[PDB]
RNA sequence: AGCCUGUGUACCAGGAGGGGAACAACCCAGAGAUAGGUUAAGGUCCCCAAGUGUGGAUUAAGUGUAAUCCUCUGAAGGUGGUCUCGAGCCCUAGACAGCCGGGAGGUGAGCUUAGAAGCAGCUACCCUCUAAGAAAAGCGUAACAGCUUACCGGCCGAGGUU
RNA sequence: UGUCCCAACGUUGGGCCCGGUGAACUGUACAUUCCAGUGCGGAGUCUGGAGACACCCAGGGGGAAGCGAAGACCCUAUGGA
RNA sequence: CGAGUGGCUUGCUACCUCGAUGUCGGUUCCCUCCAUCCUGCCCGUGCAGAAGCGGGCAAGGGUGAGGUUGUUCGCCUAUUAAAGGAGGUCGUGAGCUGGGUUUAGACCGUCGUGAGACAGGUCGGCUGCUAUCUACUGGGUGUGUAGGUGUCUGACAAGA
RNA sequence: CGCCACACGGGGUAAGAGCUGAACGCAUCUAAGCUCGAAACCCACUUGGAAAAGAGACACCGCCGAGGUCCCGCGUACAAG
């Protein structure tokens, strides 16, 4: 099979052995597509993924290449943002950006902050009860936000009841 | 410290036991042969199977002993000598004018043999021996 | 539980017969078990000065005889050693009864008590007549 | 039902024969941190006396107050840090590359090396520093000796010897701070590298006792009761099952026990001074008097008086440094009696 | 007592009652069910549990299997539903029990089981279009209680 | 049961040599000495004589690399892991899925009930506008509200579904 | 009251080294073994691996289904008392 | 009702051993298994909390002291984070013990005309050996690498 | 029976919580990729360790003499050694 993908005009895909990389203006974003007899490259204005195999696993990837692909489009061009609201009940829950990771103070009145360290190049805005995660790289920027919400996980009571935390509130 | 070996193979990206099988064949018809490149040889298969076999093998022994190498440089030298009758007088000699080596200390580059080649573009489940000895826990000295 | 303040050397075992320091009506008591101990292999369980223990009764009045009852060691033959190196030790061995609280049991306690055991249990303290 | 019970003795310290040498060899030493300099120095044991301190834990319900605490006192007299040794890092792990010695050395050290007569000192530099530029060197380290003969309780003159890492900043500028050192004449003390109330990790070979049984060896129970009355009384039961047919050497069995090497860790030191004031009056006994470069250490430190201790920054410090503790009391009665 | 004793057919026909005494009564309730004043032809669809293997099927086995399908049909037709199912085999085989070592071993009568060849029909049903799925249920409740593996074949049905 | 007790036969016993890791009776084989040659069983990446043989396919589990067997396990049950073959039906008059838009009036059906208005129960389940739109399939409400399904239209474009 | 917790230190005689004296038990052979397997199913000796430079001193006894005694149990004998 | 795994219980068989492989229980000392009692990390709950209850990963460590009884087992007591189970010739008598079982003495009940018998009860009742080989704990002498001193490296190995 | 000392922190995982993500336009923690996550695994720490047969490295001294043995006085050592 073979799936050509037309790169936008606001975008540059240069590639050299397993590793693409792709630039905008809003940054650039670099991966590595390795999966058995898939070949990745850059024809021209085009990106191509082939290969001479067509069986279930390899068609499953050829899918997943593409998407990794158009991802790196968007997020270089329009860029991506996931929007996060913090949520408290009983105790003030103090949400921070301290170098490159974003701390949780006071959560369910625990004097020890809670903190997580920010993927890749990815950036963190928090104004008052809302937080933006934004950036190129879908994969680093989905995981900020996601560790974010993680961060307050609590196992140990009923969360029915014990609802404080950050979450994800806007999927891009 | 000097090893004039007839023959120098270049075991990066290559089937270790392909590889290992046909130093053997040649140190017994006479052949001194140093691998290179230890660390970049390749083994197939599930890196969660086939680093289980060699913890194993690690955990293994008692006080007679089961001395087993951890580094890409005993790995191979070992899976070598169990091609061998190391035992046997032609055997011991025969494993006795083999080597192996991490990176290349020689100035001329090794050979690649042909059938021990494996193509990266067309394979996924593979291991490194480097990648097996650190996490047997060996100083990763390469 | 809280630091005693002192290095013990447990003087006393399971099956240890004391003497009851109140005025609950035992007069002497016998260690069963020491609270929160837990020992090894054939090591017969010691308890020492500090120790909230449980005892039986073994002399006393009617009443009071073979109950299973908690105390607390208040003094002891074998020394302990005091952050400025002294030893100290006392005339015999020694307990209170206490309560789930740890309040004695009895009204009046009698002969001297360790500091060290007076500011573990206030509430014993604040009973004793001297306090070494 | 056959209660559990841990084994006899660890098996972590083993085989338990008599030590290669009596002087300590370090296997490990603390991280780089600080500016440049020698991560360890040693002295000889001489006997234990106490002293009364004033607590220095602020986390402690006694903070503030008089406290008696053991101390083993150490003379620890000047070394000379003789030369320096350049590690370069090969696929089979570190090598010794070269030396770069001196010209002053103190006159007994032939006592026991054939001392450099004839020494180039800047061609090993030279290499040394080749070595930095391929980026192909190892750790630093100087080749220490003691001065025995500063030491009157102590026979012996014939220096002893060991290898001491330097750590510290970059290597350059360490390696520089090395080559400093020796070439004076390689003289340093225990100031330079130690400060009162730090920790230490000390290193010593224990006193020997030769010959022990397995209840003395590993603390195995000797036979109870009517079993010690039967012609056994500090036997183990047996050597092992019916299968495995043979005997284990995980068994406690007889033989050496003491004069082995022992790193024991997070030793405070109390106090380092000189003179005679921790001596002991009518002398530390079956070693002499003190009066001279001493160190105070917390505590126990292995081996018999006169004995060749090594100190070394601790390597896993469990506490935060209280730097020169106040000492109110030196104890200085006699050590009979 | 479990089925491994039992099921293979290891050991001569043991049928003959004028020659055994003792023989349990058979746990089987009904080997018709349904509504079976009905005719079977009177049926657009026929259902049956095929055997895959050659075994013995003990009774305890064959009412298990029998009553927890019947019970699902009924659970999901009604106990008048329009529908019926045969259970066509009868334990003739009579099993022993050795229960004194391998003295006089001859074994005591303790229970029968019906031999079942591979391929054959254990089990039948006849319902209407719209049950059809009903009585595949009922079928597999009922291979899960028996030794062999089993094939729900549909016989007349061709509305697929 | 490597059990007990029959029957027929070949084998061990009393049968070498070759193979089967080893291994009385499993395979080849019945054998004077010595010599050359060709095969048998079984094998040909190395240990160890002979292929890292050819055309093709499947497997990703180190499954497997184990004829037979006390010796080699692997079952009932389950699997949108993957490969191959077939049947029915739908589709460029645009299928399947997704997303967007519409989902409307008589009329809160009648009964029951203080009330119940798709959605407690009982019964009925009809017709207008129209490209669609139930006397309502699933939540939701004290009952409404509200959120969706059916149903229609659009965008999209190639197989889809059983 | 050291039987025990829980062991310690000491005493005398041995043990250890030296001179002299000087046996016995036991010995199919070979024998530096370990892990698995196999085998008359409980192997230092067979198979596959692993380990293994030779010799000597002291030791406590895991194994040699250790040595000592043609099993006192059980059965069998057209045995004995 | 159906399908299995183990080889801890019991039974079956009579393959090994009768020119002997010393019983049970305990003790001492060592290694192991996981079907996990505690401890670590998780999932569900008829999960507010606290705590229960059920489930998953996991064998690093721990799992103790006492009363009856020879007991194993088990019952009981106070402690405990918990006081899990099992294999190693039902590990362990050329290690210990000798309470039970199981010689010769004796009594009771029952059986027997009797001699005598009875996984019925009861009192008493013997435990040999100087280690050849191997195994291991420690200690030496030589040879090999191939003039001496001093300092190291670190393949491997042990640990809870 | 007394006294002293005996980690923190890394790295990779299990169960589990998730991210991106297709086969299957959607969805999906999984198929490729990734972020985390156990007293457990590896490292950290301690102890042994040139007989590691690839039998090692460095510095200096020496080959008419460096070093060593016997001898003598002794123990921080020791059953002989
Ligand atoms: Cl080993
Ligand atoms: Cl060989
Ligand atoms: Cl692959
Ligand atoms: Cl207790
Ligand atoms: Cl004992
Ligand atoms: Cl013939
Ligand atoms: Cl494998
Ligand atoms: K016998
Ligand atoms: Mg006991
Ligand atoms: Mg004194
Ligand atoms: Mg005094
Ligand atoms: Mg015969
Ligand atoms: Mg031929
Ligand atoms: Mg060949
Ligand atoms: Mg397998
Ligand atoms: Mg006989
Ligand atoms: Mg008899
Ligand atoms: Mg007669
Ligand atoms: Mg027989
Ligand atoms: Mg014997
Ligand atoms: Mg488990
Ligand atoms: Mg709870
Ligand atoms: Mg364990
Ligand atoms: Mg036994
Ligand atoms: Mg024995
Ligand atoms: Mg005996
Ligand atoms: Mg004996
Ligand atoms: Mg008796
Ligand atoms: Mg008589
Ligand atoms: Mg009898
Ligand atoms: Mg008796
Ligand atoms: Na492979
Ligand atoms: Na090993
Ligand atoms: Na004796
Ligand atoms: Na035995
Ligand atoms: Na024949
Ligand atoms: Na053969
Ligand atoms: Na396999
Ligand atoms: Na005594
Ligand atoms: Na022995
Ligand atoms: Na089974
Ligand atoms: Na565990
Ligand atoms: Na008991
Ligand atoms: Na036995
Ligand atoms: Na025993
Ligand atoms: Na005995
Ligand atoms: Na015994
Ligand atoms: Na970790
Ligand atoms: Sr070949
Ligand atoms: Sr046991
Ligand atoms: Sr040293
Ligand atoms: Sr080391
Ligand atoms: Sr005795
Ligand atoms: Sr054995
Ligand atoms: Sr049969
Ligand atoms: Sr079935
Ligand atoms: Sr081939
Ligand atoms: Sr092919
Ligand atoms: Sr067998
Ligand atoms: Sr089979
Ligand atoms: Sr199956
Ligand atoms: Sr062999
Ligand atoms: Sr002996
Ligand atoms: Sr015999
Ligand atoms: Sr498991
Ligand atoms: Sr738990
Ligand atoms: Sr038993
Ligand atoms: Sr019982
Ligand atoms: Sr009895
Ligand atoms: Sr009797
Ligand atoms: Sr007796
Ligand atoms: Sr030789
Ligand atoms: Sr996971
Ligand atoms: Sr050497």
């Amino acid at each position: 099979p073979r799936v050509e993908l037309e790169i936008p005009e606001d975008v540059d895909a240069e590639q050299d052995h397993l590793d693409i990389t792709v630039e905008g203006d809003n940054g650039s974003v670099t991966r590595r597509l390795w999966y058995p007899d898939i070949d990745v490259s850059v024809d021209g204005d085009t990106v191509v993924i082939e290969s001479d195999e067509d069986n279930a696993k390899t068609m499953s990837t050829i899918g997943t290449f593409q998407s990794h692909i158009e991802n790196m489009f968007h997020g270089v061009t329009e860029g991506w943002e996931y929007g996060m609201e913090v949520f408290y009940s009983h105790f003030p829950m103090q949400v921070n950006v301290e170098g490159d990771e974003v701390v949780i103070e006071n959560f369910l009145g625990e004097k020890a902050p809670r903190r997580t360290t920010i993927h890749g190049d990815t950036d963190v805005e928090i104004d008052g009860e809302e937080l933006t995660v934004s950036g190129p790289d879908i994969e680093a920027v989905g995981q900020t936000a996601a560790d974010i919400e993680q961060l307050t996980r609590i196992n140990d009571k009923d969360v029915r009841v014990f609802q404080d935390g950050v979450y994800i509130t806007r999927k891009p | 410290a000097e090893f004039d070996a007839d023959v120098i193979v270049d075991a990066r990206d290559c089937i270790m036991g392909r590889v290992a099988s046909q130093v053997a064949e040649q140190a017994l018809d006479g052949e001194t042969v140093a691998v290179v490149n230890a660390e970049r040889a390749v083994i197939t298969g599930r890196e969660e199977q086939i680093v289980e076999k060699y913890e194993k093998r690690v955990d293994i022994g008692n006080d007679n002993g089961y001395f087993y190498p951890k580094r890409p440089d005993g790995i191979f030298k070992r899976t070598i000598r169990g091609m061998l009758p190391h035992k046997k007088q032609r055997g011991r000699e025969a494993f006795e004018s083999v080597r192996v080596y991490l990176g290349n200390p020689y100035d001329e580059d090794g050979e690649v043999l042909d059938g021990t080649s494996l193509d990266r573009l067309s394979n996924i489940k593979f291991v490194t021996l480097g990648e097996i000895s650190e996490t047997l826990g060996a100083n990763k000295t390469w | 539980m809280e630091a005693l303040g002192a290095d013990v050397t447990q003087g006393l075992e399971k099956g240890s017969l004391i003497t009851c320091a109140d005025n609950t009506g035992a007069r002497e008591l016998k260690v069963i078990s020491v609270h929160g101990y837990s020992g090894t292999k054939n090591r017969l369980p010691k308890a020492g000065l500090g120790d909230k223990i449980t005892v039986s009764v073994t002399k006393g009045t009617p009443e009071m005889r073979r109950q299973v009852l908690e105390a607390v060691v208040v003094r002891q033959r074998k020394p302990i050693r005091r952050p400025d190196g002294t030893r100290v030790k006392f005339e015999d061995n020694a307990a209170v009864i206490v309560d789930e609280n740890e309040d004695p049991r009895g009204t009046e306690l009698k002969g001297p008590i360790a500091r060290e055991v007076a500011q573990r249990f206030g509430s014993v303290a604040s009973a004793a007549t001297m306090i070494v | 039902p056959q209660p559990s019970r841990p084994r006899k003795g660890s098996l972590g310290f083993g085989p338990r024969k008599r030590s290669t040498s009596e002087t300590p060899r370090f296997n490990s030493w603390p991280s780089d941190d600080g500016q440049p300099g020698v991560q360890g120095f040693a002295g000889y044991k001489a006997g234990m006396t106490h002293v009364v301190l004033v607590n220095d834990e602020p986390n402690s319900p006694r903070e503030g107050m008089e406290e008696t605490v053991p101390v083993t006192v150490i003379e620890t007299p000047p070394m000379r840090a003789v030369a320096l040794r350049a590690y370069e890092d090969t696929p089979y792990g570190q090598r010794p590359l070269t030396e770069v010695w001196t010209d002053e050395f103190h006159s007994e050290l032939d006592r026991t090396l054939d001392v450099p007569e004839d020494h180039d000192p800047d061609a090993a530099e030279e290499q040394i520093r080749d070595a930095h530029e391929a980026g192909d060197l190892g750790d630093l380290r100087l080749i220490t000796h003691t001065v025995p003969d500063a030491v009157p309780s102590v026979p012996k003159k014939k220096p002893d010897v060991m290898e001491t890492r330097v750590g510290g900043g970059s290597v350059s500028d360490r390696l520089d701070h090395a080559l400093d050192i020796v070439e004076d004449g390689g003289e340093h003390a225990m100031n330079d590298i130690f400060r009162a109330g730090e920790y230490a990790d000390v290193a010593g070979v224990t006193k020997g006792k030769g010959t022990q049984g397995p209840v003395k060896r590993w603390g195995v129970q000797k036979r109870k009761g009517k079993h010690a009355r039967q012609g056994w009384r500090r036997r183990i039961g047996n050597l092992g099952p019916w299968n495995p047919s043979r005997v284990r050497s995980t068994v406690p069995q007889q033989g050496q026990t003491g004069y082995h090497q022992r790193t024991e860790l997070n030793k405070r030191l109390i106090d380092i001074g000189e003179g005679d004031e921790p001596t002991v009056d009518g002398g530390f006994v079956n070693y002499g008097e003190v009066d001279g470069p001493y160190t105070l250490v917390k505590g126990s430190v292995p081996g018999p008086d006169k004995r060749l201790v090594r100190f070394r920054p601790a390597v896993r410090p469990n506490d935060q440094p209280r730097l020169d503790p106040e000492v109110r009391y030196v104890s200085n009665e006699s050590n009979q009696g | 007592k479990p089925a491994s004793m039992y099921r293979d057919i290891d050991k001569p026909a043991y049928t003959r009652r004028e020659y055994i005494t003792g023989i349990p009564g058979s746990k089987i309730a009904q080997h018709k069910m349904g509504r079976k004043q009905k005719d079977a032809d009177d049926y657009p669809v026929q259902i049956s549990l095929i055997v895959e293997e050659t075994v013995q099927l003990r009774h305890g086995s064959l009412e298990a299997s029998r009553l927890s399908a019947n019970r699902h049909l009924i659970k999901e037709l009604g106990e008048e539903g329009d529908y019926k199912m045969t259970l066509r085999k009868f334990p003739h085989q009579v099993l022993r029990e050795n229960k004194d070592g391998m003295r006089a071993a001859f074994g005591k009568i303790v229970g029968t089981a019906a031999r079942v060849q591979a391929g054959e029909q254990l089990f039948t049903a006849y319902c209407n279009v719209e049950d059809a799925e009903h009585v595949k249920e009922a079928f597999r409740r009922a291979y899960n209680k028996i030794t062999p593996s089993c094939r729900i074949d549909s016989s007349p049905a061709g509305n697929a």
